[PDB]
RNA sequence: CUUGAGUCUCGUAGAGGGGGGUAGAAUUCCAGGUGUAGCGGUGAAAUGCGUAGAGAUCUGGAGGAAUACCGGUGGCGAAGGCGGCCCCCUGGACGAAGACUGACGCUCAGGUGCGAAAGCGUGGGGAGCAAACAGGAUUAGAUACCCUGGUAGUCCACGCCGUAAACGAUGUCGACUUGGAGGUUGUGCCCUUGAGGCGUGGCUUCCGGAGCUAACGCGUUAAGUCGACCGCCUGGGGAGUACGGCCGCAAGGUUAAAACUCAAAUGAAUUGACGGGGGCCCGCACAAGCGGUGGAGCAUGUGGUUUAAUUCGAUGCAACGCGA
C-alpha cells in the first residue's frame, strides 16, 4: 500500500488515502490469518460454513424476506 | 552533529509494542523509541497512545540531526500503525510518503500452533 | 437507573447570599436533616473567610471551589472481562458537586475545635492550594494521567 | 442382428500421475554498517534474549520447507489424494460426426493391487513447526490449558506398515418417474447486431413435488419404483477382547469366541429446566450517593452447654424482637 503525498494534500487526507489502500490491500487481514497455523481440515470447514451461511442468509433475505413484516 | 533533513520512519507495529525507528535514506539509524522505554508496561504499552508518546520521543531524539521532510514505513498489525503517524505529523514533519511493508509470505514457513484459551 | 432520565430536582437558594450554589453546599454539610444548624456553620465559616482572605463570601468560596474541582475522574469499564480504569471529563454539575463534597469531608477530618473554625481553615487552605481536599483533587488527577492510555478505548 | 459393451478419426478442459529444472516473498542463521536500552511475552507476570551492544534498520551470503493474490460449495482422480512457473514421460474423462466388431456384458467369495496421518528400517537433509523433555506462570494440585525453549518427527531416496469420523456415516451396474435456480466444461443453429436468442451432451450445488421414512429428512447425483450380484446385522456389556491361525522388524493388523452379567442399551422428535450460548428487557440488581451492621455496653431471640425442669413449636433466603 504506497501512498505517495500529492501536491497541496492534506496530511489528514493522505493518512484516509492510506488506510483505504492498506484496507483495499487486504494486508491486515493477510497477517491476522497467518498468525497461526489453521489446519486444511480446519481451513477446509470454515470455508465450508461460510458457503452456507452466506447462501442461506442471502435465499432468506430476497426470498423468504418478500412480506408485509406489520 | 550531522544535519540530514530528510529521513525514513520505520514504525514497527507489533501487537504488543511498537517501535519507531528514524534512519537516514540510506538505511543507517539515527534514534529510535518504544514504548516500552516510553514509560508503559503490558496492557498500557499495547495502546495507540504508547504508540503516539513513543514517537515523540524519537521525534525528540533525531531533534539534533534537524529532519525536515520524512517518509514513514509501516510494518506490522498494530495498536498504533496510525498514532504514531498522527504524533509524527504533530512533531513537525513534512510527511511525503506513507508506504506499508508488512512482510507476507507466499506460503512460506509454517506458524506457531493456533492458541486454545 | 435503567428507564428513567427524571427530572433534576429544585434548590431553594440560601437567604444570605441568595446563592444556589451556597443551598447545594450547605445541604451536602448537613447531617440528620438538620438544616438550621447547617446553615449557621456555613455562614460563620463564610463570615471568617471573607474576613481572612479579602473581597467577599461568594468570591472567596467560588475561589476554593476553583482550586477543588476536578477536570477528570476515572472509571472502572469492564468489558474485556478484566476492569480498565478509564479517564473521564467530568460534567460541570459533578465537578461543583464533587468539590463540595471533598471539602466537607477534609473539614470533618480536621483537628480544629468548631465545626465552622475548620470549615473555615479548610476553605483559606483551598483557596491558597496546600490542603487536603486539594490532595485529594491533585491524586485524582494523578491517577487519570496514569491511566491515560485508556482514555478513548472505553 | 445392433440398441448393451468396445475400437478408430478429430478436438476439448483439467492442482490426474512420474521425473528434472527454475522463480519470488517470507522465517532462521552467519558477516558487516547505523545505532542505544531495552526486546520478547501475557489476563498480569516470569523464564528467555540484550550494554560481551540486543530489538529496530540497510547490505551481502548460506540453507531448508512451502507456494500469497488467482482460488471458487471451481476442477481432476477408483478411493487415498492433487495447488508457483517451465520442460520430458504418461493415464483417464467428455463432445462431434461418421466407420467398424457383433453380447465380446454386470457383479464377484477366495486372490491381487492401490491406500491420509502417525509409526518402523537404512542412508541423507533439517530453515520453520513441534510429541517427548526442561524451565516460568496459573492452581488446592496442574505430570494440562498459557509463556520461553526444544529432540524424534514433519522433508528426500528406497523398503515396510495397512489403519482413520478412510464419511455422502449412503456397496457396484442398469432401467423408469413432475419441477425451479445456479456453477463448470463441450457442441449445433441464430446476423455474436453486444457481453447476447433457441437447442443438445458430461460432471456438479442448492431448493422442492409425488413417493418413501420412526422421524429427521431423501427427493432424476433418491433414502422414490424395479432387476442382478456381492458385503454385513440380529439386545446392552464381556469384546473386536482371549486362545489358535496368517501377516508384520516392531508397533501391531486381520480372522474371531465362551463363561458370566443386566432388563434394558439405543434412534428421532416433543414439553420443560439448565448453559462459564445469543438477542431484547426489567428490578436499590449494580453504578452514583447517604446512613448503618460486623468492634463496645446493654435489650431481645436463637444455637449450644447446664439443669430436677430449663415447656413445645419456627430453624437457607422465606427460623433467629418468630407463635409470644
Ligand atoms: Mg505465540
Ligand atoms: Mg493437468
Ligand atoms: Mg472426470
Ligand atoms: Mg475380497
Ligand atoms: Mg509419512
Ligand atoms: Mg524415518
Ligand atoms: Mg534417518
Ligand atoms: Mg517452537
Ligand atoms: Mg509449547
Ligand atoms: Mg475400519
Ligand atoms: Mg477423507
Ligand atoms: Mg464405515
Ligand atoms: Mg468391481
Ligand atoms: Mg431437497
Ligand atoms: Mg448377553
Ligand atoms: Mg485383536
Ligand atoms: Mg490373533
Ligand atoms: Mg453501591
Ligand atoms: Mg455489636
Ligand atoms: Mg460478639
Ligand atoms: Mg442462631
Ligand atoms: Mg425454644
Ligand atoms: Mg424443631
Amino acid at each position: 500500500p504506497v501512498i505517495k503525498v500529492r501536491e497541496n494534500e492534506p496530511f489528514d487526507v493522505a493518512l484516509r488515502r492510506f488506510k483505504r489502500s492498506c484496507e483495499k490491500a487486504g494486508v491486515l487481514a493477510e497477517v491476522r490469518r497467518r498468525e497461526f497455523y489453521e489446519k486444511p481440515t480446519t481451513e477446509r470447514k470454515r470455508a465450508k460454513a461460510s458457503a452456507v451461511k452466506r447462501h442461506a442468509k442471502k435465499l432468506a433475505r430476497e426470498n423468504a424476506r418478500r412480506t408485509r413484516l406489520y | 552533529r550531522k544535519q540530514v533533513s530528510d529521513g525514513v520512519a520505520h514504525i514497527h507495529a507489533s501487537f504488543n509494542n511498537t517501535i519507531v525507528t528514524i534512519t537516514d535514506r540510506q538505511g543507517n539509524a539515527l534514534g529510535w523509541a518504544t514504548a516500552g522505554g516510553s514509560g508503559f508496561r503490558g496492557s498500557r504499552k499495547s495502546t495507540p497512545f504508547a504508540a503516539q508518546v513513543a514517537a515523540e520521543r524519537c521525534a525528540d531524539a533525531v531533534k539534533e540531526y534537524g529532519i525536515k521532510n520524512l517518509e514513514v514505513m509501516v510494518k506490522g498489525p498494530g495498536p498504533g500503525r496510525e498514532s504514531t503517524i498522527r504524533a509524527l505529523n504533530a512533531a513537525g514533519f513534512r510527511i511525503t510518503n506513507i508506504t506499508d511493508v508488512t512482510p507476507i509470505p507466499h506460503n512460506g514457513c509454517r506458524p506457531p500452533k493456533k492458541r486454545r484459551v | 437507573p435503567r428507564r428513567r432520565v427524571i427530572g433534576q430536582r429544585k434548590i431553594l437558594p440560601d437567604p444570605k447570599f441568595g446563592s444556589e450554589l451556597l443551598a447545594k453546599f450547605v445541604n451536602i454539610l448537613m447531617v440528620d436533616g438538620k438544616k438550621s444548624t447547617a446553615e449557621s456553620i456555613v455562614y460563620s465559616a463564610l463570615e471568617t473567610l471573607a474576613q481572612r482572605s479579602g473581597k467577599s463570601e461568594l468570591e472567596a468560596f467560588e475561589v476554593a471551589l476553583e482550586n477543588v474541582r476536578p477536570t477528570v475522574e476515572v472509571k472502572s469499564r469492564r468489558v474485556g472481562g478484566s476492569t480498565y480504569q478509564v479517564p473521564v471529563e467530568v460534567r460541570p454539575v459533578r465537578r461543583n458537586a464533587l468539590a463540595m463534597r471533598w471539602i466537607v469531608e477534609a473539614a470533618r477530618k480536621r483537628g480544629d475545635k468548631s465545626m465552622a473554625l475548620r470549615l473555615a481553615n479548610e476553605l483559606s487552605d483551598a483557596a491558597e492550594n496546600k490542603g487536603t481536599a486539594v490532595k485529594k483533587r491533585e491524586d485524582v488527577h494523578r491517577m487519570a494521567e496514569a491511566n491515560k492510555a485508556f482514555a478513548h478505548y472505553r
